[PDB]
């Protein structure tokens, strides 16, 4: 009866907050591992590069 | 949403002109009736926006011909003293 | 000129009565209160599916019995031959319900 | 009654409500974490590309 | 909602599976599969559930389903099996269901569904083809779903159409194949569906998937060859459901900001001189709404627009169309800023421009740039009288005064304004 007009907007209220929150964490981590995945892959690159250099030699 | 009171009151004042316009004009009204005619579209605000523009060029030849008038004056006299030698 | 007079009039008197309505906290659907004759509430209904055919958004529009103890108002139904007389008798004021 | 089925299926209509608003928004939000992913990435990707070309 | 209401009908009853718990016409050993973790609930179990590692699931139910040619239960069968799917936040992460022995399991085998879009075959397909956007897989044949019937079949047409939508909504998330499938006819299939009258919740989606694919600007530049934008105003224009108007917003912010080139990206001006949206979005201004995302976007609508207004307020470009004889509706014409000082610009050496005008008059009969030119010449006279004195050497106000019999009666109107305009001191 009356009980649903509140229930309405908490339910809501949490299904918004919960995401915002989520992706600002999620965010703030990304951008960590993004670097240091880019880094792991660059030297792998070293690491390749260094073996054509070789065969070049 | 006094905004929609307050546009509701800028067409009753630039309704309540065009009367006064028509009054002048002498035009009777005559009342066709259909009384259930209003009908729900967000249209109606650029219905009357295009009216209101439409009366601001009626002030605008209100002004034009009373100056145009005025000048008119000063012709009259230019053609007078032509007459007069 | 004469339509979009009484279109305006009619919209003025239509935001009038939006403004006497609970507007919930952000509810898309307002909340109101409004005393309905006993014997016309069937055509209200038919008034509010008028309103969803003549706006389709599959919105429910319904309208439900309560009680209150508060004071209902007086009405009369009256016609060509007993109005005036209702304007004589309710000219002095207003009696108790169900008077 | 009539009125409390229609208030049963009303229960369900702000249900069905709330389900689709809230669905809306979590898409939109992951949707613009991507982006802002992406392009921070492009950025620290760059920066790393530079580095190699003056190495290489 | 049509498969709503079918899982819902599910739920409500369950199978015997017990009754062929090894019989290899129903679930030989699966029905020992679904007999254990009956509490999917349980967190524990759901991180144990890889230690089938999908030699059950997804590789023995696999090719299983369609051997049970008993619809009544198979249907039951898989969708109870699949509700895992359906929920499914994390629970698959990168295809716990590996089966990595043979990918054919994987991704490939949606190609026999597809079909019978009845006994739930298409949704369940959708709901497998859902499952690479947001997850860790990925299809090599884009071309194996692309061509595909399970989205030319709903191109017409009823909540399976929405249902398959928002299963492709799901698909529209990362640009690699976007732009592969935009690449193919489907752009035009979406302008199909643009066109026809269907329910508001289509067009809603539909909008939805362009701000999906609003995200790359190479496929901004790509799509920049038709009049979308005039159709969103449109749409904008003639409904309003307070999410549609949302997404719009969202969709000209991305698109305003993903300019690599406003040079060729003429849409800040083409959406103005297509529809006049500014007024609508100084409605909007006037309604405060809980959603701080509105207020900023319409923000910076109103002071990009605005800037758009200052790009299209210039005299060169005037100038150039003027030689050229195309007289608009330009904003130039309508800027009271440009006739309120540039006017002294249009006093040239030996005025070309108003003469160019001034022939114009006696040579193009079209009305509209005629209107147009007799505007610019009342503004023109408005704003400096020797320049009139030099029109009345030309004898410009009788040819002005034969334009008054035009049959385009708005022109007579306009030669009308400029005559009045004449008027001064006359």
């Amino acid at each position: 009866s009356q009980t649903q007009g509140i229930q309405q907007l908490l339910q809501a209220e949490k299904r918004a907050a919960e995401k915002v929150a989520d992706a600002r964490k999620r965010k703030a981590r990304r951008l960590k591992q993004a670097k240091e995945e880019a880094q792991m892959e660059v030297e792998q690159y070293r690491r390749e590069r260094e073996q054509e250099f070789q065969s070049k030699q | 949403f006094v905004n929609e009171v307050r546009r509701c009151e800028e067409m009753d004042r630039k309704l309540r002109f065009v009367e006064k316009e028509i009054r002048k004009a002498n035009i009777p009204i005559m009342d066709t009736g259909e009384n259930p005619e209003v009908p729900f579209p967000r249209d109606m605000i650029d219905l009357e926006a295009n009216f209101e523009k439409i009366e601001n060029e009626l002030k605008e030849i209100n002004t034009n011909q009373e100056a145009l008038k005025r000048n008119f004056l000063e012709l009259t006299e230019l053609k007078f003293i032509l007459r007069k030698t | 000129i004469r339509v979009w007079f009484i279109k305006v009039r009619k919209m003025k008197a239509i935001y009038h009565t939006l403004n006497l309505c609970n507007i919930d906290v952000t509810q898309k659907c307002l909340i109101a209160e409004v005393w309905c004759p006993v014997t016309d509430l069937d055509s209200i209904q038919f008034a509010l599916r008028r309103g969803t055919e003549h706006s389709g958004s599959t919105v429910p529009s319904i309208l439900n019995r309560m009680q209150t103890n508060q004071t209902p108002p007086t009405y009369n139904k009256t016609n060509k031959f007993t109005h005036g007389f209702q304007n004589i008798v309710d000219a002095y004021g207003i009696g108790t319900y169900r008077e | 009654a009539l009125s409390d089925a229609d208030v049963q299926k009303q229960i369900k209509h702000m249900m069905a409500f709330i389900e689709q608003e809230a669905n809306e928004k979590a898409e939109e939000i992951d949707a613009k974490a991507e982006e802002e992913f992406n392009i921070e990435k492009g950025r620290l990707v760059q920066t790393q590309r530079l580095k190699i070309m003056e190495y290489y | 909602n049509i498969i709503a209401a079918k899982a819902a009908e599910v739920r409500a009853n369950k199978v015997n599976w017990q009754s062929y718990l090894q019989g290899q016409m129903i679930s030989a050993e699966d029905c020992e599969f679904i007999q254990r973790f009956e509490m999917k609930r349980s967190s524990e179990d759901k991180q144990e559930m890889l230690q089938t590692e999908g030699s059950q699931c997804a590789k023995t139910f696999i090719n299983l389903m369609t051997h049970i040619s008993k619809e009544q239960t198979v249907q039951y069968i898989l969708t109870m099996v699949d509700d895992m799917l359906q929920e499914n936040h994390q629970r698959v992460s990168i295809f716990f269901d590996y089966a990595k022995r043979s990918k054919s399991t994987a991704w490939p085998y949606f190609l026999p569904m597809l079909n019978r879009q009845d006994p739930f075959t298409v949704h369940m397909a959708a709901r497998i083809i859902a499952k690479l956007a947001a997850w860790g897989k990925e299809l090599m044949e884009g071309s194996d779903l692309n061509y595909y019937f399970n989205w030319i079949k709903t191109q017409l047409s009823s909540q399976y159409v929405q249902c398959v939508a928002g299963c492709l909504q799901l698909m529209l998330r990362v640009n690699e194949y976007r732009f592969a499938w935009v690449e193919a006819d489907g752009v035009n299939c979406i302008m199909g569906v643009l066109s026809n009258k269907c329910g508001f919740q289509l067009q809603y989606q539909m909008i939805f998937s362009i701000w999906l694919l609003a995200f790359s600007p190479q496929m901004c530049e790509h799509l920049r060859r038709y009049n979308i934008i005039p159709v969103l105003s449109d749409i904008l224009q003639e409904s309003v459901k307070e999410k549609v108007t949302r997404i719009i917003l969202a969709a000209f912010r991305n698109f305003l900001e993903k300019s690599t080139e406003r040079e060729t990206r003429q849409e800040y001006a083409l959406a103005m001189i297509q529809c006049k949206v500014l007024k609508q979005l100084e409605n909007l201004e006037q309604q405060k709404y809980d959603d701080e995302d509105i207020s900023e976007d319409i923000k910076f609508l109103l002071e990009k627009l605005g800037e758009s207004v200052q790009d299209l307020s210039s005299f060169d470009e005037y100038s150039s169309e003027l030689k050229s004889g195309r007289l608009e509706w330009s904003p130039v014409h309508k800027s009271e800023k440009f006739w309120r000082e540039n006017a002294v610009r249009l006093n040239e050496k030996n005025y070309e421009l108003l003469k160019i005008l001034t022939k114009l008059l006696e040579v193009s009969d079209d009305p509209q740039v005629l209107a147009v030119a007799a505007h610019d010449v009342g503004e023109y006279v408005r704003h400096y009288p020797r320049g009139k004195r030099v029109i009345e050497q030309l004898g410009g106000k009788q040819l002005v005064m034969n334009h008054m019999h035009h049959e385009d009666q708005q022109v007579r109107y306009n030669a009308l304004l400029a005559v009045q305009k004449l008027m001064v001191h006359n």
